[PDB]
DNA sequence: AAAAAAAAAAAAAAAAAAAAAAAAAA
DNA sequence: TTTTTTTTTTTTTTTTTTTTTTTTTT
């Protein structure tokens, strides 16, 4: 019943673990992040944006979803559509479009990838 | 003092398995009973016959009529007259033992002890029913308690007597159930070994006629077929009512059936 | 509102003993703790986080007796591998007979109780004062650290992770190291910075670090 | 056993079978039952009598009531091929009774 | 007199009488000086009447039963003062027995929640009491000897000596003496105690007639004026108060010379022993010696004292006797 | 001014016993 | 799987005493 499970991988690689080490002693050494910004989008976003679905989106979920099925349950598409329509709330809209849902199919499937 | 009744497990003592799986009390409540009854039923048509009879006199008013007249004469006494017989004795007398009594208790505790080692022994597991000192202890508070009755200031052989005969009744019976068979490890290759030498005894003695227990042992010994536990294997084919009789004070034994 | 031992102890020692007969219950403060060092206060309407920044030091007790030629650690004690992993430095200390130990070992402990008075030996016992005043001292210092030095320790610890990998063995070692591994080295080069050292720390420093945590890991065999 | 909530002294409470005395106690499944449960109406099923020593209270009551016990064979259902022994979880001590 | 036998066992009671002698060290420490025996062994094997020998002969003893016994009953209790009306303590049973004994029969039967207590009081020898804005710390220096039984109905020697006992190590670890006896059959044996215990039954005490009932009542007269060798129980109890309070031996560098050697060969042996050997072992052959030290009236620790005390634990560890 | 009557003042609490659930295992 | 194990949860106040100090009441 979980909309996205994520597996976090751990594995022994030279170029990997340097680059982890690298940054953590770049930290622990002493010499485009926006402060409260995200949170008044946040709450814009929430609170007055509502964005709706168009034929657009009809045409690439339906197809998309069949060929998930060329053993994908239907909670996978209610999760795209989720998934679409909160990115339409994202880039600020009013409406979904094609960028939206490919975004959305596009992590649902390297969700499945993993 | 204590008065205790209990079921063993699954209802029945069934006597097919063996008595540690029967008793769920640990040994050590067990050595804290002076007298343990086992008490089982055989399901004869006599003692059938008159336990319904005794019974339905109880229910048919036949009891009463009857039970008066003796309590009148001379065999019975009321509870009252006990019970006041019971504290008169209580608080008048307190025996005491003879240098004889000692010597016969001795020389029974001595016995009694020896028989479970060798139980042990034989069936290499540990025996359910404990023998400790507190047995010996039981015997002779059973033989005080005895001369209590008759108000006697002493204990004598007499009552050692009828002790000795109400613990073989209760206790070492309890200890002795004598398992016919529990085909473990005891007696492993006794499990063939009973059948080989039935078929060999059956062989050699037809239906009639006699042998004695001198050469059944000597010469059936002499081929170093011996198992120390042949003396039951006799006894078990008894059981048969066909194969053994033991006639003679024990020495002839006598070929009966098939 | 009363506060815990592990509030009470700021900037000090929390010393528990006997600790794998304490229940899951000191075990969630003891959890928080090593995460946050911020304790969540109970639940009578006051919604109050405290400050616990505070250092453990646990003593433990194998699972029924002594050490146990099983292999996995784990098995020794009841445990979590996640508990254990906060712990900075875990050491096994196991009795194994020796023949010339023991005699060393009764000569030392009869001297005590024939004089009361310590053995009389050529090392010398420094002062308590003087022991107070030397550490407070020192944890009053404050090191830093070089660019140069911290190079190093990501070649000791991409060494020490190739290890791992193969380290994966019947009977020694704890699992896989893991980068609060590479943080715990750093964190113990700090103590021995401060010590006697000042200012940036010296190469040799990690040298150390790394012989005692390398010790402190050999000890489970020994 | 309770304590009275006034007088404050341990007392003795009913029960099913003491609420059916000289009458008649139902029990409707009677194999789907805890054994320790069970084992409670073995003194009041013959000797109509229940003994209590508990909290310095050594009283014994009195309970004359009949029991109608319906009950499940093994498998939810009868095989007339076995005894009665094998197709109850019953032994002979509850049997009898 | 009247219990055939143990020999051993008779011996460390009498040592655990004369206890030994307790060093206060630095950092508010303080080595302990008493002796603690535990007993396991089979039904019937005379535990229980030696608790009560003690019980009568020594000084100050207290007598407790594992499952009659609660923590709050053993450490100190919080009651009220109804003269005066303040809320004060009330003593237990550890520490009414101050320099004393404790007595405990039945010692596996009890409860878990019970057998912790019982743990600080042999580990510290002092009492915590943190309830009711009562704040203290009470004394409690007692000998702890103990009978239990175990996990089965008797002894097995097939099995580990861990399985057999069902208490946890860091009790057992407590006790200075674990005596473990076996009632083995034999007929010698049985004729010797069987007549030992059948001329005991037969003792009349002196005013008294045969058959008389013994009249255990005084009649109301509570009293009159109102205030081979063996020796009699005042003059042994005379003995050991003397002992007690007039010798405190020392020890002395020939004797550490013998525990040591004693204490190096044991445990550096493949022996099965019935309880593991570690460093506390050279603490109870210290107790011993001073022990033995006192009964013999000296201010030394001679060398006859440590190997009195290496017989005693070689026996009690190993059974080689 | 001198009698008879009528309330305040409580406080306190741990320590043990019995019964029903919600987690452990031969 | 049916056995043992385990936490745990209200259980509490109904009573006391004679002074000492207040209001009514002839
Ligand atoms: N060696 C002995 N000498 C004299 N009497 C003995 C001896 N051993 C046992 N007894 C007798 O056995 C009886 C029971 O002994 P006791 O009560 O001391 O046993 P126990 O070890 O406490 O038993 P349990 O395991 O049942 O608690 C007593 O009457 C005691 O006199
Ligand atoms: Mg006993």
């Amino acid at each position: 019943r979980f909309d996205l499970v994520y597996l976090v991988l751990d594995k022994v690689d030279e170029k990997n673990d340097r680059e982890l080490a690298k940054h953590l002693t770049n930290l622990y050494l002493e010499d485009v992040l926006p402060v409260e910004f995200l949170t008044m989008y946040i709450s814009y976003a929430k609170e007055h944006i509502h964005p709706i679905i168009t034929e657009a989106a009809k045409t690439e979920l339906v197809r998309a979803y069949v060929g998930m099925r060329k053993t994908a349950t239907t909670r996978q598409l209610e999760s795209m559509i989720r998934l679409a329509e909160a990115h339409a709330k994202m880039k600020l809209k009013n409406v979904v479009e094609l960028e939206d849902v490919q975004e959305a199919v596009r992590l649902i499937r390297s969700a499945i990838k993993d | 003092s204590v008065l205790a009744a209990a079921n063993p497990i699954y209802g029945r003592y069934d006597d097919l398995k063996s008595p540690g799986d029967n008793i769920d009390f640990q040994t050590t409540i067990l050595s804290r009973f002076d007298m343990i009854f086992i008490v089982k039923d055989d399901h004869n048509e006599e003692r059938d016959i008159s336990i319904a009879n005794h019974v339905i006199n109880i229910h048919t008013g036949n009891a009463n009529a009857m039970q008066n007249q003796q309590e009148e004469n001379g065999s019975e006494i009321s509870i009252e007259k006990m019970k006041r017989y019971i504290t008169y004795c209580r608080l008048k007398c307190a025996p005491r033992l003879s240098p004889q009594a000692a010597e016969k208790l001795s020389s029974n505790f001595v016995t009694i002890r020896k028989q479970l080692l060798i139980n042990e022994l034989e069936s290499t597991e540990r025996s359910s029913i404990p023998i400790t000192i507190r047995q010996l202890e039981a015997i002779i508070r059973i033989t005080e308690s005895l001369a209590k009755l008759e108000l006697s200031p002493i204990a004598q052989e007499r009552h050692v007597d009828e002790a000795i005969r109400l613990f073989q009744a209760s206790t070492m019976d309890a200890a002795s159930q004598d398992p016919i068979g529990g085909l473990n490890q005891a007696s492993g290759t006794s499990l063939s070994e009973i059948r080989r030498f039935e078929q060999e005894l059956k062989r050699r003695l037809p239906i009639g006629w006699s042998t004695s227990y001198q050469t059944l042992r000597r010469e059936f010994v002499d081929t170093h077929r011996f198992s120390q536990l042949a003396l039951d294997k006799a006894l078990y084919a008894l059981e048969k009512h066909e194969t053994i009789q033991l006639r003679h004070q024990g020495q002839n034994i006598y070929r009966s059936g098939v | 509102l009363e506060g815990g031992a592990l509030v009470l102890a700021d900037n000090g020692i929390c010393c528990i003993d006997e600790f794998d007969k304490m229940d899951e219950s000191d075990r969630t403060a003891i959890h928080e703790v090593m995460e946050q060092q911020t304790i969540s206060i109970s639940k009578a309407g006051i919604n109050t986080t405290l400050n616990a920044r505070t250092s453990i030091l646990a003593a433990a007790n194998p699972l029924y007796g002594r050490y146990n030629p099983r292999l996995s650690p784990l098995d020794n004690i009841n445990l979590p591998a996640a508990l254990l992993s906060r712990f900075d430095i875990l050491f096994l200390m196991l009795d194994i007979p020796s023949r010339d130990d023991d005699e060393k070992l009764a000569e030392h402990v009869t001297y005590v109780h024939m004089h009361n008075k310590q053995p009389d030996l050529d090392f010398t016992p420094v002062e308590p004062s003087k022991m107070r005043e030397y550490i407070a001292y020192a944890k009053t210092k404050r090191p830093v650290m070089s660019e140069a030095v911290n190079d190093y320790v990501v070649q000791a610890y991409i060494r020490l992770r190739q290890d791992s990998k193969r380290e994966m063995d019947s009977k020694f070692s704890f699992g896989q190291a893991t980068p609060r591994t590479l943080l715990g080295i750093i964190r113990l080069s700090q103590a021995l910075a401060k010590l006697r050292l000042a200012d940036m720390v010296d190469i040799d420093d990690v040298e150390e670090a790394l012989r005692l945590v390398r010790v402190s890991k050999e000890s489970l065999y020994q | 056993v309770r304590k009275d909530p006034i007088t404050k002294e341990w007392t003795l409470e009913g029960g099913a079978l003491v609420l059916a005395d000289k009458g008649v106690c139902l029990i409707d499944e009677f194999d789907k039952m805890n054994d320790q449960d069970r084992t409670s109406i073995h003194e009041a099923m013959e000797q109509q009598s229940i003994s209590i020593s508990k909290a310095g209270i050594v009283t014994t009551l009195q309970a004359r009531c009949s029991i109608i016990a319906a009950a499940n064979p093994n498998g939810g259902r009868y095989n007339s091929t076995l005894p009665l022994a094998q197709n109850v979880s019953l032994t002979e001590p509850i049997l009898s009774r | 007199p009247s219990i055939y036998g143990h020999d051993h066992i008779k011996k460390a009671i009498l040592l655990m009488l004369m206890g030994g002698v307790e060093k206060n060290l630095e950092n508010g420490s303080h080595l302990r000086g008493d002796i603690n025996i535990l007993m396991v062994g089979d039904p019937s094997t005379a535990k229980s009447q030696l608790l009560r020998f003690v019980l009568n002969t020594a000084s100050l003893a207290i007598a407790t039963t594992g499952r009659g016994s609660s923590g709050v009953g053993l450490t100190a209790a919080v009651t009220t003062d109804r003269e005066t009306g303040e809320r004060r303590l009330e003593a237990g049973a550890m520490v009414l027995a101050d320099r004393g004994v404790v007595c405990i029969d039945e010692f596996d039967k009890m409860t878990d929640v019970d057998r912790v207590a019982i743990h600080e009081v042999m580990e510290q020898q002092t009492v915590t009491i943190a309830k009711a804005g009562i704040h203290t710390t009470l004394n409690a220096r007692c000998s702890v000897i103990a009978a239990a039984n175990p996990v089965f109905g008797q002894y097995d020697v097939n099995r580990d000596p861990h399985q057999n006992i069902a208490l946890p190590d860091s009790l057992l670890s407590r006790f200075d003496l674990l005596f473990v006896v076996t009632d083995d059959i034999n007929e010698i044996r049985d004729r010797s105690i069987s007549e030992h215990v059948l001329r005991t039954h037969r003792y009349l005490p002196p005013g008294y007639l045969e058959g008389e009932p013994v009249r255990e009542r005084l009649n109301l007269s509570l009293a009159v004026g109102e205030d081979p060798k063996l020796v009699t129980i005042p003059f042994l109890r005379k003995y050991v108060q003397y002992a007690k309070e007039r010798v405190i031996p020392q020890l002395t560098q020939e004797a550490i010379n013998v525990i040591v050697k004693n204490y190096t060969d044991l445990r550096n042996d493949d022996n099965t022993k019935k309880s593991p050997i570690t460093a506390r072992t050279l603490e109870t052959l210290i107790r011993l010696a001073t022990a033995h030290a006192k009964v013999r009236l000296s201010k030394t620790v001679n060398k006859v004292d440590a190997k009195v005390a290496a017989n005693l634990l070689r026996f009690a560890l190993l059974g080689e006797d």
